[PDB]
């Protein structure tokens, strides 16, 4: 199968600043990787597909690209809602997995 | 969009030119497999009679993943086709 | 709007089997792919699997595999997950979601979720 | 209609890249089949000579009506094309 | 044009299948192939051993030439995709 | 509008040669499938053959592969079917059938129909 | 190849009885199937294809449905117009063959 | 408008490396095909071979396939040709040309073509 | 490989008189066959693709046919400005190569 490795653990910043989370694939996932982020609570949402995209209603403070095996996410000028937790998952063949995630907190 | 409409008409009969020519393809190699065994029922099994190791395992795998491929994109197109309906 | 409806909050023993189920609205069920994700209270996403309501074509992570099931009702735009032989581990949170927009390439609509614990 | 048209064309590009996988499939299993026939001419028939049943119909006729069935779904295939100049 | 779209949505459904269906093919042609070779490896070799050509080079070019024919099909179908964007 | 115009009315000797036609209107021959079908007085609907204009790509069933083929001409928008070594048993009504809308599924349009009988 | 069986050979009934035929295959016809009327003269036209439809200008009166190898036509409400004769046949593969066909008759 | 520039003007020595280049207005690189061919003074066309910037996927007449290769930058709509070890057959007019709107059928868009010339 | 052969060397002709030139195949095009023509210098131009159809702005006088690997281009009503090099080229499978050219003079 293909499986996902997401390096951070977990990410501290403050508002303002530039933090980067990378994803790894065990495979070829042929750009079919999607980032999602969730708060504390309440459900997951998409915020960039295709890693190369933005998901709609999207803020330009993220972005991302890769290409293979390798993957990331960039988030701009940390504001204070951009805080909490993402996710990353491949849309090939099957199973459709998960990486660990990356907890992204303030200080 | 008419030239788009035109464009799609024509690859997509390229591509089922494309399937028809590997259907021969397989069709002739069942040929070649039929005369191996042909050969062997024929003559080589018949001799040993009167007168009473193949390791291919890594050329398998390898057609095995290969063909999964092959499934993987099949179901790709299908995900994309359902979006039309919309 | 499309949105999914989620609902379940249930409480049983171990052993005990339990059926989780989301409802659509805004699109029809047949057109989309119905996926089930597992959330462990502080474990991260695991995917379960997904359905096609055109034909009733399931797949499932071998993970999941002698462990639940999904099906569905087109004429009602509904879907469910069932679960069985439930034991502590399976306390959590499960999501129903849709590919509705990102069509091939992501999950995009997302239920509120429903939680079902196991207790002695 | 401008989504169905980059869904159709997404659609017709991941059937080509399943029509390339199996043309490699194919292109092994010759491999596959020209190194048993190797084995068997350059150690077993010598061998034989030197010193002086395989019964498959059943997996034959399952293969040619599956390969049959692929010709029943190109045939319709273009039948649907037609329609289109209208 | 809404029911070109049918068309060619239902004409590459039709497409999606025919490919499954050679897919199936091949397997079951793998099956073949491992079949000879278990009889030749079972019995034909170890009672050669305990005791102790074949021309097919037209066929396999035949064979060659029509996937070769496959490629060529293929590559034309990329080439009309590209005129969409446009 | 889209119309079929079949014709002929052969009385013919047992071992003759017949030729049945038809016509097209309101559409192009090239863009569709023409179908033969032979009707016995009383006996219900055998299909014959059909064929592809564009490149006279034809198809029997096999009961009349060596009895009956059928051609056309595109560039009067004609279609016909030539039977051969005419008996008793031909004596029926022959139909010139099209798929002009139900593509992929059904004929949809239909010739009247022409009568050929054999007698001494 | 594949054979159509068109069981009924006769029915019989008086306007506004509810009658049904039913056609059964001897292989999978993957849906397509047609269903045609023909009058005790003239050419035969189609009522319903895809075995689920209805053809354009036909009655509401006549439905259908099925799956595998086994469809069936219903018919509502007959009136006098619609006695005569009604067949069967598929258009998978080939020979694209009729079924012997049923007569329903008024009275 | 849709156009092709075209430059160069190697004057160079027996055994040296060239580059010769165009330009692409009026639409992306990305989205068509580019084609090198060479015109010997008195001997007609020879085909070069092609590449496909969407993935640099190159393709080359083997009577060239040791002598140039074809190269590009998507990013500047721009295509290049790299030739070495020039020698006095060399001496002559590369074109440059595109499909633009022949798609699958022909060379639609050419170059105003540079000429390369070897001398000692 | 697939080569072109172009037959006719060189043509002679007065203004008003129609000429033709041939072109065959050491193999099948599936007619993917198109015609050039340059002048004394410049670029040449696309006048007929597909072997059966004429390039826009291309003038009347100019037409073509053919099937299997015999193809050939007309050219009616000669006018001064018609005088020039004509080449063939097919775009089938590779390399897409070019016949030797027919060179029209005014005589
Ligand atoms: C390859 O796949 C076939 C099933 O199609 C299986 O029977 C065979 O054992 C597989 N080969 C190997 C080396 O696992
Ligand atoms: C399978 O089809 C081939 C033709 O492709 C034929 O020669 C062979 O005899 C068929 N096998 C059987 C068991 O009929
Ligand atoms: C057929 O093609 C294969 C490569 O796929 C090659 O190894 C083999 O030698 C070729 N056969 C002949 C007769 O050239």
């Amino acid at each position: 199968d293909i499986q996902m490795t997401q390096s951070p653990a977990s990410l501290s910043a403050s508002v303002g600043e530039t933090v980067t989370i990378t994803c790894r694939a065990s495979g070829n996932i042929h750009n079919y990787l999607a980032w999602y982020q969730q708060k504390q609570g309440k459900s997951p949402q998409l915020l960039v597909y295709s890693a190369k995209t933005l998901a709609d209603g999207v803020p330009s403070r993220f972005s991302g690209s890769g290409s293979g095996t390798q993957y990331s996410l960039k988030i701009n000028s940390l504001q204070p809602e951009d805080f909490g937790s993402y996710y990353c998952q491949h849309f090939w063949s099957s199973p459709r997995t998960f990486g660990g995630g990356t907890k992204l907190e303030i200080k | 969009n008419a030239q788009a409409i035109a464009n799609m008409k024509n690859a997509i009969q390229n591509t089922n030119e494309a399937v028809k020519q590997l259907q021969l393809a397989n069709k002739q190699t069942l040929a070649v497999i039929d005369t191996i065994r042909g050969e062997i029922n024929n003559n080589i099994i018949p001799v040993i009679n009167q007168l009473s190791k193949i390791d291919i395992g890594n050329q398998l795998a390898g057609i095995n993943q290969t063909l999964q491929n092959a499934e993987d994109y099949i179901e790709k197109s299908e995900e994309f086709l359902k979006g039309i309906n919309p | 709007e499309v949105q999914l409806q989620q609902s379940g909050a249930d409480l049983v023993k171990p052993g005990a089997s339990v059926k989780l189920s989301c409802t659509a609205s805004g699109f029809n069920i047949k057109d989309t792919y119905i996926h089930w994700v597992k959330q462990r209270p502080e474990q991260g996403l695991e995917w379960i699997g997904r359905i096609d309501p055109a034909n009733d074509n399931f797949k499932y992570d071998p993970k999941f595999q002698g462990k639940a099931t999904i099906t569905t009702d087109t004429s009602s735009n509904t879907a469910y997950l069932q679960l069985s032989s439930l034991t502590s581990e399976d306390t959590a949170v499960y999501y129903c979601a849709s590919v509705i927009t990102t069509t091939g390439y992501a999950l995009d609509y997302w239920g509120q979720g429903t939680s079902v614990t196991v207790s002695s």
